[PDB]
C-alpha cells in the first residue's frame, strides 16, 4: 500500500491539488528552459557572427554593405537600419548634433526593447522559485491538520496509525523543493545569459553610434 | 547588478522546521 | 513632547490590561 | 477538544491573541484580492488603450501629423496628454530663437510626466509588497503563541497527554496556514504588477520618445528651411 | 499558575531585561510613527497646496510674487529664493547657459538635502526592525538554556518541571516579533512616503528650472 | 540607503531543533 | 553541566571550532568599531568646521584664502587644491567649458575615492551581521545531530540525560546571537553616518564647482570690454 | 550499526546519498573558484595599482604613451591608452575636438564596463550554489523524514528510538547544506565588493586618460588659434 506513488492515490483532494499544481509548475519551468535555451543559443550565436564581421568597418556605408548579408531577423541589421533611417528622415538638416542625439536616443530605445523582449519568461521563473517552497509546505500544513483532526474523529493512542498521514503530508514539501530548485537554477542561468547578451548588443549599438558620429564629423570637416 | 538570486531565503527553513516540530509534537505523545 | 507621551500612554494602557486580567 | 473536531471548531477554541492574528491576516488577504481585481482591470484598460494610440501614431512624420491624429483620442488618453505637454512648450516659447532651449525643456517636461504617470500607475503596489514580506512573520508569531500555549497546558495540567498539548498545536497550524494563504497571493500579484509596471512604463517611454524625436527633427528642419 | 504577566513576574533577570528592552523599543517605534506621520502629512499637504498655486505662473518674477506670502519655512519659497539668488550672484554674466547649469545643479543638491533631512529617525526603525527578532531570540535561548542547566543538576525525568521556563522563554520570541513587525512595516511606509515626497518636490523644483530657463531665453531674444 | 532593515528570525530554527529534541525525549 | 566552561570543554570539536570562530567575529566587530569610530568622528567634526568657514566665501580666490590655514590632511583643502590645479594645468587654454568639465569630473572622482576609503571596514560588518546566525545554526544542527546519535546508541533516555547536549547547542546559538546583534547595530550606525558624511563632502565639492564655474563666467564677461 | 558520520552516510538512502555527494561537489567547486579568482584578482589589483601610481606624473597623453609602452601586452592601462590614441588616429581629418572627446569618453566607459563583465566570470556558480544548496539540503532532510515515517508504518513500531538514526540522516543533510551554502554566499559578497573596488580603480585610471586627452586637445586648439 504505502509508497511514493501509493501515498498520492489516497491523499486529501487539497494536497492532491497542491501536488498536481507543483507538478504543472515543474513542467512549465522545464518547457521555458528548453524553449529559451534554444532562443538564446541562436540569438547569441548570430549576434557574435555579426559583431565579428562588423568589427572591421571604418564607415557607416561600409557597415551597411557588410550587413546586407544578414537576414531580416538580424538585430545588427535592425540597428544599422535605425541609424540609416534617421539620416533618411533628416536629410534637410545641416545640424549634425541633432542627428547624433536623435540616433543615440533611438538606438538606446531599440536596445532596451530587444533586451526587455529577451527577458519574456523570467517573471514566471522568479515567481515559481519564490513561491514553490511555500505552496508545497501549505500542502503539508493542511495534511497535518487532517491527520490531527483524524485523531479527534477516531480516537487513537499509537503513532503507527498516523505515520502514513505524516508521510502523505511531508511529500508535498518534497515536491515543493523539487519544483523550486530547477526554477532558481534556470532563472540564474538566464539572468546571467541576458546580462551578457544585452551587453553584447549594446556593444554593437555603440559601434553604430561611433561609426555614424565619426562620419558626420569627417563629412562636416570636408567643407574646409 | 543583473538580478541573480544569490542569498539564503531564511523563511522556507523556518516554516519547514515549524512543521517538523509540530509532527513530533503530535507523534511523541503517541509513542511508548 | 506629544508623540512620546501618546506612545507610552497606549502601551501603559495595554500593560494595565495584563495587570487587570492576571488579577 | 479532541472529539468530533473540524477546522472551524479549531478556530472556535483558539486563544483570543491567535483569533486576532488570523482575522487580521484574513482581512489583509481580502484587501489583496480587492487590489488585484481593481488594478488588473485598470492595467488592461490602460495598456490596451496605449498600445492602440502608439500603433495609430506610428505613421506620423511631423509633430503636426501627431497632433491631428491624436485629436481623435479621448481626453483621458496619456498619448494626447504627452503631445499637449510638448505643444504647450512651443506655445510658451514663441518669441525665443534658442531651439536647444525648447528641446531640453520639452525633454525635461515629458520625462517628468512619464515618471509621474508611472508613479501614479503603481498606487497600490506598496501594500502588496508589505503583505508579501510581513505576513509570513505575522503567521509565525501566531505559531509561537500556539506552541507557548501548549507548554502552558502541560504546566497547568502537570501531564503530557496529547489532549493537553493539542489546543496549542491546533492553533499553531491555523496561524501557519492563514500566514501562507495571505503570503502566497501577495507575492504572486506583486510580481505580476511589477512586470506590468515595467512593461507599461517602457511603452509610455517609447511614446514620449516618439514625441521628442518628432519635435527635435521638426525644429531642426524648420531652422534649416529658415537658413 | 501562569499568565502573560505572571510569566514576566517569575522570569530570569536576563529575560526581564530582554522583555523590558523590547517594550521600550516598541514605545520608540510608535513614538517615531506618531511624530513623523504628522510631520509628513503636514509637509505633503502644504507642498501640494503650494504647487497648485505656482502652476499658474508664467515667469520667475510672477512665481516669486505668488510665493511671497508662503511661510518662512516653505520648501517652494526656499527653492524659488535659491534660483533668484543664483541670478543675483551672477549679474555680470553674459553667459545664460552657465546660469542654467549652476541653478540646475544647486536645486538638485537642495531637493536631495530636504529628502535626506526628512529621513532623520529612520535609522532607529531599521535597527529596531532588524535586531528585535535576535534580541527576543537571545531571551529564549538563554531562558531555555538556564532551565536545562537546572535539570542537568536535579536529574528529574518529567517535562512538567521545565515547561513553565519553556513557556516563559517562548514568550520572549512573541514579544520580539511584536517589537519587530510594526518597525519593519513603518520603515517601509516612510521609505516609500519619502520617495513620493522627494518626487513631488522634484516636480516643484522642475517648474522653477523651467520658468528660469524660459525667462533667460525670452530675455536673450528680446535683447537681440 | 544601505542600512540593514529586514527581519531575520533564523535563530528560531535552532530553537525549534531544541524543542524537537525535548519532545522526542519526553515521550510518555 | 554546571557552567559555560563545562559546555566549552565538553563540546564536539566542530561545535567548539564554531564557537571560537564566532568569538573571533565578535572581537573583530568591536575592533572595527573602536578603530574606525574615533577617526571617523574626527573627520566628521573637522569637515563640518571647514564647511561653516567656507560658506562665507564668494570667489574661488577667497575660498583659497579661507582654506590655506587648514591642516594638510583636510579634505576641503584637498578639493580646493584639486580645483585650483586644473587652472594651473590649463593656463594656455582660451576654453572655459573644458576647464569646468575637467574640474567637475576630477572632483567627482576625488569625492568618490574618499567615499570608498571612509566605508572601508563595512564588508566585515555586513557579512558578520548577516552570516553569524547561519554559522550558529550549523553549530546547533551539529550538536543536535550528536544528541540523536546519543539516543540511537544508548536506547534508554530522559530529558536530563540529553540536557548537556542541548545546553551546548543553545550556548553555540547564544554566542551566534552575541556576534550578530552588535554587528547589525554597528553596521547601521556607520551606514547612516557614512551617508551623512558623503553628502556633506558632496556639498563642499558642489560649492567648489559653483565658485569656479561662476568665477570663470564673470572673468569671461569682464574680458569682453 | 555504525553511527559515525561515515557509517551514517553508508546507511543512508540513495536519494540522500546523491544529495550529500552533490553538495560536497558544490563545495569543491566553491573553493576551486575562490582560489582561482583570488590569485587573479590579487595579481590584477597589484598590477593596476602600480600602473596608476606610475602614470600619475604624466603631464600629457604623449608622456602617458611613453610611460605605458614598457607595460606588458595584457596591461589594462596600456589597453585604455590604446583605445584613446586609436580614436585620434581614426579621426585625424575631424576638426570637432568635442566629438573626439565624446567618442573617446564613450569608448573608455564601455571598455571599463567590459573589463568589469569579464572579471565577473564564474560568479553565477557562487550565487546559484549559495541560493540552492540550503534548499537542496532541506530536500535531503524531508526525504529522510519521509523514509523514517514510512519505516514506522511498514514495521508497525511504537518505540520512538527506532527513528533516531533516520533523523540523524536528516540533520546531516541539513549540516552539509549549510557547509556548502555559507562559504558560497560569503565569497559571492566578497567578490562582488572586490569587483566594485576594481571597476572604481580602473575608472580612476580611465578618467586620467580622458583628462590628459581633453586637456591636450584644448591646449593644441588655443595654440593653433593664436
Ligand atoms: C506580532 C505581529 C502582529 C502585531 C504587530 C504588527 C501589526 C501590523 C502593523 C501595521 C502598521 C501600519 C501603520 C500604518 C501605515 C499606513 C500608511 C499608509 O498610508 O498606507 C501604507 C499602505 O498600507 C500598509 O502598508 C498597511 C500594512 C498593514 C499590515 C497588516 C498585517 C496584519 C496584522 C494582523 C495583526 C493585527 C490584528 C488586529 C485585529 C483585526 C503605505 O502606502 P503604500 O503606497 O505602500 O500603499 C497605499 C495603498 N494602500
Ligand atoms: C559551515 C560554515 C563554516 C564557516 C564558513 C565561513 C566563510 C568562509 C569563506 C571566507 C572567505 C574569506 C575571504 C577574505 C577576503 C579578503 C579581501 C580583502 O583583502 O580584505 C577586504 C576586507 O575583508 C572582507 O571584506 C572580508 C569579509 C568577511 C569574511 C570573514 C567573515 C565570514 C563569517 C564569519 C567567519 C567565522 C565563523 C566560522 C567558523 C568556522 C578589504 O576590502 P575589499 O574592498 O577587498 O572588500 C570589501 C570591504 N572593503
Amino acid at each position: 500500500d504505502l509508497s511514493v506513488w501509493g501515498m498520492y492515490q489516497h491523499a486529501d483532494i487539497v494536497v492532491k491539488c497542491v501536488m498536481i499544481g507543483l507538478i504543472l509548475a515543474s513542467v512549465v519551468t522545464w518547457a521555458i528552459f528548453f524553449s529559451k535555451s534554444v532562443e538564446f543559443f541562436n540569438q547569441k550565436r548570430r549576434l557574435k557572427r555579426e559583431q565579428q564581421l562588423l568589427a572591421e568597418a571604418r564607415s557607416l556605408n561600409q557597415a551597411n554593405d557588410i550587413a546586407a548579408d544578414f537576414g531580416s531577423k538580424s538585430l545588427s541589421l535592425h540597428l544599422l537600419n535605425e541609424a540609416q533611417n534617421e539620416l533618411e528622415l533628416s536629410e534637410g538638416s545641416d545640424d549634425n548634433e541633432g542627428i547624433k542625439e536623435r540616433t543615440s536616443f533611438r538606438l538606446e530605445r531599440r536596445v532596451a526593447a530587444v533586451g526587455r523582449q529577451m527577458g519574456r519568461g523570467n517573471g514566471y521563473l522568479a515567481t515559481i522559485g519564490a513561491i514553490s517552497p511555500f505552496v508545497g509546505l501549505f500542502g503539508t500544513v493542511w495534511g497535518i491538520m487532517n491527520s490531527f483532526i483524524g485523531i479527534a474523529q477516531t480516537q487513537t493512542t499509537n503513532l503507527a496509525v498516523v505515520a502514513p498521514g505524516i508521510a502523505e503530508a511531508l511529500l508535498a514539501t518534497a515536491i515543493g523543493l523539487v519544483a523550486a530548485i530547477p526554477a532558481v537554477v534556470i532563472y540564474n542561468v538566464f539572468a546571467r545569459q541576458i546580462g551578457g547578451f544585452k551587453a553584447m548588443l549594446g556593444d554593437v549599438a555603440a559601434q553604430v553610434l561611433l561609426l555614424q558620429s565619426r562620419d558626420l564629423d569627417l563629412e562636416a570637416s570636408a567643407a574646409a | 547588478d543583473n538580478g541573480e538570486m544569490h542569498d539564503i531565503n531564511v523563511t522556507p527553513f523556518i516554516d519547514v522546521m515549524l512543521v517538523l516540530l509540530i509532527i513530533f509534537m503530535v507523534a511523541a505523545p503517541l509513542a511508548t | 513632547p506629544w508623540p512620546t507621551l501618546l506612545s507610552v500612554c497606549i502601551h501603559g494602557a495595554v500593560v494595565a490590561g495584563l495587570l487587570y486580567t492576571s488579577v
